C-alpha cells in the first residue's frame, strides 16, 4: 500500500477571486496573504470531470451517501504563496491584491451603478500538494488518466467567481510525482 | 393557625408602626392599635407579635413562657442616641461598596395599604406569599431604621422579610431540638441569650446548575431568535421550580430564599436533622431525574453548612469565612458528581436511537418529524407562546416538561382568574408584573423585550458578593439587600433601557448581559447601557463588554462562542461626527475612496504617508476637514482610532 | 518512551459536536481510531498496536514551551483566575502542584498563552439543482484552528520498543493523511519530528501518591467501586458516527460513551480497556480508555 504525491505550483494567468469574505477575497486572518482552497480546487475539478461523461467521479473524489460507500482517493489540500513570488513582488514593490472597479448599465435608464471587487495579482505563485492513496495496483494508471484530463481541462478554464467575465484563469508549471510511502514505482505517471 | 404561620404573620408585620409614626397624620403599641380593625388580620397572636417586638415591652407583657413573640425578639436582634427622622432618606449601597422625603407620602402609603388589607389581603394557610408580594410591592424604598448615626442602607422590606427569615428558622430549631419554655431558653440572662447566638442553629444551602452553556448554545436551526428566547427561559424556570418545591419540601416560607440567578440559589434553612436528611433524599431525587434526561448537559448540585447567628450579627467577619467555606464546598462537591452503579448504567444500555435534532445538538434525544425531538417541539411551542402572553402555570398536564412530574402551560390572567377558583394546586410566574393578587401570584423577574451580539460581565462582582463592605455592614442584612439591589437591576432596569432599540433581550441576569440585534444598533445601546449602569453604581462597579459583527443565518450557537469613556468621547462623539459630517457635504465619496483610505492607512509607512496626502488633495472636502484628518494621520493612536470610526462609517 | 511532536502548516478542524464547530485539542478517541484505520489500510496486523500501546491525549505547544493540562486539585485560598485557566506549561507544573503559582503569575502566564486561533470559513454547494435549474445555493460553514510558525500538538507514548517501532512506522504513514475533519477537503496534514525533552521525562517519572489522569479513560465493570474512592473528576459525552461499518452512514453512529476528562486526579489506578460501542455492524468498533498516569 503505497501513497503518491503529486506536488507543484500554479501561475494565475488572469487575476483570481475566490472571495469567501463576499467583496474581499479569502486570506489567513493572521498573515494577510490570500490562498486558495482545497474545496475550490477539488469541487471545480469534479464539476469538470464528471460532466466530461459516473463510476469514475465516485472513485477519485469519493461520494458515499448514495447507499453505498466509497472512500476518497484523491487528497487535495490547500495552496499558499510560495517564497518566490513573496520575494519578487517585495523588491519590485508590487502590492499583493489587486482591485477592479466595475459597473453596471440600467436599461431604459442607462443610470450606471458601480461595484468593488477584489482581485489577486496577476504572476501571483501557489505551492499545492496533492495525495493519490493507491487502494488497487491495477488501476492507477486508469486514474492518473482521468486526473490528467481533469487538469487539462481546468487549464482551459476558470477558478472561482466571474470567470466568464474575464478572470481566474490559471496555468500549472513544475509537476514532480513521488512516492512516498511504500514500494510502488511512479517514475512513469505524467501530469502537465 | 399553625404556630409557625403565627411566626410568619406576625413577624412580617412587626416593624409596621414605623411607617405609621412616621407618618405624624396617623412604634409597637401604635402598629397594634392599626392592625387591630381589620377582619382578616383580626387574628390575636399576630397583634401580640407585632406589639410586643422590643425588650421594654416585653419585660411586663407577662405573656406564656411559649409564645411567638420572643423568637420574633430574637430574630429583629439578629437581624439588626435613637432619635428616629422621618425624612431620613435612604442611601444606596453601591456607594459604600439617595432616592426619592416629606410627611404626606406616608399618610399616602397609610391609605394604599389600609386600601391592599381591605381589599387584596385575607388570612389564609396558603396565603403568606401573597403578604410578602404585598410588602415588597409598597416597602422598596420607605427607609427602615432611620436613625441619625447609623449608614441608613436598609428599606423595611429588607428588614421584615429576613427578620421572619430568622424567625422561622429558630421556631424550626427550637421545635425540634426539644425545647418549649422559650422565655427560659432564651430571653432569661443575657449570658444564656449569648449562648443561642453561639449556637450554631443555622445552616446555609447553595445550588448551582452545572451545565448552562453548552445546553443553551447548542443551535444551528432557523429558528435561532425563537428558540434561545425560550430555552433560555426553561433553563430558567427549571432553576425557579427546583428551589420552589424544596422550599415547599422543608416547609418553609418564600422569605428563606435569599438569591436566585445565573445557575445560583442560596437558601437559609434550619440546622436539624431533620431537614437535613430531607436535602439528601431531595438530592437523590434530583439527580436521578436530571440523569433520566439529559445525563451530562444537566446537573445540580447543593452542599450546606453550619453556621451560628453569631456569624450573621457580622462578629469577626466570619460570615466572610462562612460564605467562603461553603463555595469551596460546592466547588469540590460538584468533583464528585456520579457514583460507581450509575456510571455503569451509564455506559450499559444499548438501546435504539435515532440522530441530532436539527435545532438542538443532540443525538441522545429521541428526534421525529423534521428531525425534531418532542422536546424541541415543546421549546419551540413555548417560543411561540411568549409573545402574547404573560403567566406561566405548573399544572399536571402542561407543555414542557418539569422536574418533580409536572409540566408547564401558557394562559392568560382571566385563564389564572379561572384556574384559581378551580381551586387547582397551581402556582402562577409572570413577566414582571406587580398587582396580579391572584393565587400564587409570583412576580417571577425576566427581561422580556423584543447582526451584532453584546457579552458584559461586572468586572468587580465577586469580591462585592463576598468581600462587600469591610468590617462594618457585614450582616445577612446588608449583604442581601445588595444582591436584591443588583438582581433588580439587571430584571427591570434592562427591560426600561432597551426600549428605543431594535434589540431582542436574550439571556440577561446575574452579571450576565447577552444582546442581540442590529449592528449600529448593539453598539448604541452598549454605550447606553455602560453609561446607564455607572449611575446606578455611582460609579464604584465597571463592566466589560465585547461586541463583534455577525452575518445573519450563522448557527447562533457559533456566534455566541466567539464573544468606555474612551470609545465615547474620543472616537464615537469627535472623529465619527466629523468624518460624517465631511462626507455628509462632499458628494461622491463612496465605499471606493473610504477603501483607498484604507488601503493607505493599514500600511503604516510614510510613502503611504504621502500617498494619502495627495489623495485627500485630489478629494474636493473642506480644507478643515482635510487637515485633521492629516494630522490624525500623522500618530499612532489617533490613527487606529481614525480606522475604527471610518470602518463604523461603512 | 518517546514523544512525537507535531507541526501542520495547513488548518486543522477537528471538531466536537457541528461541522462549524472548532477544538484545539484533541483525545486519544481519535488519535487510536486514525492510527486503526491507518494499520487496516496499511494491510499491516492489528493485534500488536490493539492491546499493547498507550497513548496519551494531545497538548500545545509554543515556541520552546510545551504544555500540560490543569490537574482538578483542591488549592485551598479569588476562586477566578484559575478558572479562566486551562492549561500549565511544563516549567511551572510542580509549582502548581505546590502552590507556587501567585494571581499575577497566573495572569502572566495567561497572557502568554497565544497558540492559535479560531476562524470560519464559508461554502456554497452546487451540486444541487443549480446543476439543473434555478434553485438556490446551499452555503454551509466549517470551522477550523490555525497554529503560529512555531505551534502544534504534542504526544506522549509508552510501550515496548517494539511497538514504538511499528508506531514509528504507522505514524510515518499518517502525516500524509489527515487527523481531523474535512481531511479530502484540504484540512489537516502535518510533518511529525521526534525529541527527547529532559523536563518532561522528569515531571513523567516521578512517584507519589495522587495521580493526574492525562488521557481520557473508563475503568472497568469490576474496578470502578474501588476507583472512585476519592476523586475529582469531569465526565464527557463522546459520540460520533463510523467509517465503512454498514450501509447507511447517517443510520450508523457509535453508541454514546462517557469517560473522565484529561485532568482528573485518583487515589486508587486503575487500568483500562478498548470498548466496543459496537452494534448492527460488520465488524467490531473500538473506542479507546486507558490512562497515562502522571504520578505527582
Amino acid at each position: 500500500y503505497s501513497k503518491i504525491k503529486i506536488s507543484g505550483t500554479i501561475e494565475v494567468v488572469t487575476g483570481l477571486h475566490i472571495g469567501g469574505g463576499g467583496s474581499p477575497v479569502v486570506r489567513d486572518l493572521q498573515t494577510k496573504l490570500p490562498i486558495i482552497p482545497g474545496s475550490s480546487i477539488k469541487g471545480k475539478m469534479r464539476n469538470l470531470l464528471a460532466k466530461h461523461f459516473d463510476e469514475r467521479v465516485l472513485r477519485l473524489f469519493g461520494s458515499s451517501e448514495k447507499g453505498n460507500i466509497q472512500r476518497a482517493r484523491l487528497q487535495i489540500s490547500d495552496a499558499f504563496f510560495s517564497e518566490k513570488t513573496k520575494e519578487h513582488f517585495a523588491q519590485n514593490d508590487i502590492a499583493y491584491t489587486e482591485t477592479k472597479f466595475e459597473n453596471t448599465i440600467n436599461r431604459l435608464t442607462a443610470v450606471a451603478n458601480p461595484r468593488q471587487i477584489e482581485r489577486v495579482t496577476r504572476g501571483s505563485e501557489f505551492d499545492f500538494v496533492f495525495i493519490y492513496n493507491v487502494d488497487e495496483e491495477s488501476q492507477v494508471e486508469d486514474d492518473f488518466e482521468n486526473i490528467e484530463k481533469a487538469i487539462h481541462l481546468l487549464e482551459n478554464d476558470y477558478l472561482g467567481g466571474g470567470g466568464t467575465r474575464g478572470n481566474g484563469r490559471i496555468q500549472f508549471k513544475d509537476t514532480n510525482i513521488e512516492t512516498v510511502v511504500g514500494e510502488y514505482d511512479s517514475t512513469n505517471l505524467k501530469i502537465k | 393557625m399553625n404556630k409557625k404561620n403565627i411566626l410568619m404573620y406576625g413577624s412580617l408585620l412587626h416593624d409596621i408602626g414605623k411607617i405609621i409614626y412616621r407618618s405624624g397624620d396617623h412604634h409597637s403599641k401604635l402598629g397594634h392599635q392599626f392592625l387591630s380593625q381589620f377582619s382578616e388580620f383580626k387574628d390575636n397572636e399576630v397583634l401580640d407579635n407585632v406589639a410586643y417586638h422590643h425588650y421594654k415591652e416585653l419585660a411586663k407583657a407577662n405573656l406564656d413562657n411559649d409564645n411567638t413573640a420572643y423568637i420574633t425578639y430574637i430574630a429583629d436582634n439578629i437581624a439588626s442616641l435613637f432619635n428616629f427622622d422621618k425624612y431620613t432618606p435612604l442611601y444606596s449601597v453601591f456607594n459604600i461598596v439617595k432616592f426619592k422625603y416629606s410627611s404626606g407620602n406616608y399618610t399616602t402609603l397609610m391609605k394604599d395599604m389600609s386600601h391592599d388589607l381591605e381589599h387584596k389581603l385575607s388570612i389564609k394557610e396558603g396565603t403568606f406569599p401573597s403578604l410578602l408580594q404585598w410588602t415588597e410591592s409598597l416597602w422598596q424604598y420607605v427607609p427602615s431604621s432611620t436613625n441619625k448615626n447609623q449608614l441608613i442602607d436598609i428599606s423595611l422590606y429588607d428588614h421584615s422579610r429576613i427578620t421572619c427569615a430568622i424567625a422561622s428558622c429558630i421556631f424550626d430549631y427550637l421545635n425540634e431540638n426539644n425545647i418549649h419554655n422559650y422565655k427560659d431558653e432564651l430571653f432569661s440572662k443575657y449570658e444564656n441569650t449569648k449562648s443561642f447566638y453561639q449556637k450554631e442553629a443555622f445552616l446555609l444551602l447553595s445550588m448551582d446548575m452545572s451545565g448552562i452553556q453548552d445546553f443553551i448554545y447548542n443551535i444551528s436551526g432557523s429558528k435561532a431568535l425563537k428558540s434561545l428566547r425560550s430555552r433560555s427561559f426553561y433553563l430558567e424556570l427549571m432553576l425557579e421550580v427546583i428551589v420552589d418545591q424544596l422550599l415547599e419540601r422543608l416547609e418553609l416560607a418564600r422569605a428563606n430564599l435569599l438569591y436566585t440567578g445565573g445557575g445560583h440559589a442560596y437558601l437559609l434553612v434550619s440546622n436539624t436533622d431533620k431537614v437535613k436528611k430531607k436535602i439528601t433524599q431531595f438530592n437523590n431525587e434530583l439527580k436521578k431525574w436530571f440523569m433520566s434526561e439529559f445525563t451530562t448537559d444537566l446537573s445540580l448540585s447543593m452542599a450546606f453548612e453550619k453556621c451560628s447567628g453569631d456569624d450573621l450579627m457580622n462578629t469577626s467577619g466570619n460570615y466572610r469565612t462562612i460564605w467562603r467555606n461553603v463555595s469551596s464546598k460546592l466547588s469540590d462537591i460538584k468533583a464528585h458528581k456520579y457514583s460507581a452503579e450509575d456510571i455503569l448504567k451509564l455506559n450499559h444500555f444499548h438501546s435504539y436511537g435515532d440522530r441530532e435534532c436539527k435545532e438542538c445538538l443532540r443525538s441522545d434525544i429521541d428526534i421525529n418529524d423534521d428531525g425534531l425531538c418532542s422536546i424541541c417541539e415543546g421549546i419551540i411551542n413555548i417560543s411561540n407562546d411568549l409573545r402574547d402572553k404573560s403567566f406561566f402555570v405548573l399544572s399536571e398536564t402542561g407543555k414542557l416538561k418539569m422536574p418533580f412530574n409536572k409540566f408547564i402551560s401558557v394562559i392568560d390572567y382571566e385563564e389564572a382568574e379561572m384556574l384559581v377558583q378551580n381551586n387547582n394546586q397551581v402556582r402562577i410566574y409572570s413577566k414582571n408584573k406587580p398587582y396580579i393578587g391572584i393565587g400564587i401570584s409570583t412576580n417571577l423577574w425576566m427581561c422580556d423585550y423584543d447582526l451584532g451580539v453584546v457579552r458584559a460581565d461586572i468586572d468587580n462582582l465577586g469580591a462585592t458578593f463576598i468581600s462587600g463592605i469591610p468590617e462594618k455592614y457585614n450582616s445577612i442584612s446588608r449583604t442581601a439587600t445588595l444582591s436584591r439591589q443588583l438582581s433588580l437591576f439587571f430584571k427591570y432596569e434592562l427591560n426600561h433601557l432597551l426600549e428605543n432599540y431594535q434589540i431582542t433581550a436574550i439571556y440577561s441576569g446575574g452579571d450576565d448581559l447577552f444582546l442581540i440585534g442590529a449592528w449600529d444598533d448593539i453598539i448604541e445601546a452598549s454605550i447606553y447601557i455602560n453609561d446607564k449602569f455607572k449611575e446606578f453604581t455611582l460609579d464604584k462597579l465597571t463592566l466589560s463588554a465585547g461586541v463583534g459583527m455577525f452575518s445573519g443565518k450563522y448557527p447562533v450557537s457559533k456566534m455566541a462562542f466567539e464573544t468606555w469613556d474612551e470609545f465615547k468621547k474620543n472616537i464615537l462623539e469627535e472623529k465619527l461626527l466629523v468624518l460624517q459630517q465631511g462626507f455628509s457635504q462632499t458628494d461622491e465619496h463612496g465605499k471606493a475612496f473610504i477603501y483607498k483610505m484604507l488601503a493607505l492607512l493599514r500600511n503604516n509607512e510614510a510613502i503611504n504617508i504621502a500617498r494619502l496626502a495627495y489623495l485627500l488633495a485630489r478629494s474636493k472636502m473642506n480644507e478643515d476637514f482635510t487637515s485633521k484628518i492629516f494630522n490624525w494621520a500623522q500618530n499612532d493612536k489617533d490613527k487606529n482610532q481614525l480606522i475604527t470610526a471610518l470602518e463604523y462609517y461603512i | 518512551t518517546k514523544v512525537f511532536k507535531l507541526s501542520f502548516k495547513t488548518p486543522v478542524h477537528f471538531g466536537k459536536k457541528r461541522l462549524s464547530d472548532g477544538e484545539m485539542t484533541i483525545t486519544a478517541d481519535t488519535l487510536f481510531s486514525a492510527l486503526f484505520i491507518e494499520t487496516l489500510q496499511l494491510g499491516k496486523d492489528t493485534d500488536w498496536l490493539l492491546n499493547d500501546l498507550i497513548i496519551s491525549d494531545t497538548f500545545p505547544y509554543e515556541n520552546e514551551l510545551y504544555y500540560l493540562p490543569k490537574p482538578l486539585i483542591k488549592i485551598d485560598s479569588n476562586h477566578k483566575a484559575f478558572k479562566k485557566l486551562k492549561y500549565v506549561p511544563v516549567h511551572h507544573y510542580n509549582q502548581y502542584l505546590n502552590g507556587e503559582l501567585s494571581a499575577e503569575d497566573a495572569t502572566d502566564l495567561n497572557d502568554i498563552f497565544n497558540i492559535g486561533y479560531f476562524s470560519l470559513q464559508t461554502k456554497v454547494s452546487l451540486i444541487a439543482q443549480e446543476t439543473d435549474s434555478s434553485a438556490d445555493s446551499e452555503p454551509y460553514s466549517v470551522g477550523t484552528f490555525t497554529f503560529e510558525p512555531e505551534a502544534g500538538l504534542y504526544f506522549i507514548a509508552k510501550g515496548s520498543e517494539e511497538t514504538l517501532d511499528h508506531l514509528n512506522n504507522i505514524m510515518t504513514a499518517l502525516q500524509y493523511s489527515g487527523l481531523g475533519g474535512k481531511r479530502n477537503a484540504g484540512y489537516g496534514q502535518f510533518e511529525y519530528e521526534i525529541i527527547n525533552n529532559q523536563q518532561l521525562s522528569k515531571l513523567l517519572n516521578q512517584n507519589g501518591k495522587h495521580s493526574i489522569l492525562l488521557s481520557t479513560a473508563m475503568a472497568k465493570k469490576e474496578e470502578i467501586e474501588s476507583a472512585l474512592k476519592e476523586a475529582r473528576y469531569i465526565l464527557t459525552k463522546r459520540s460520533g458516527f463510523v467509517q465503512s461499518t454498514n450501509y447507511s452512514e447517517m443510520l450508523v453512529k457509535k453508541s454514546d460513551f462517557y469517560s473522565f476528562s484529561s485532568g482528573s486526579v485518583f487515589k486508587n489506578i486503575f487500568n483500562g480497556d478498548i470498548f466496543n460501542v459496537g452494534h448492527n455492524g460488520k465488524h467490531p468498533v473500538y473506542r479507546y480508555a486507558k490512562p497515562l498516569w502522571l504520578e505527582v
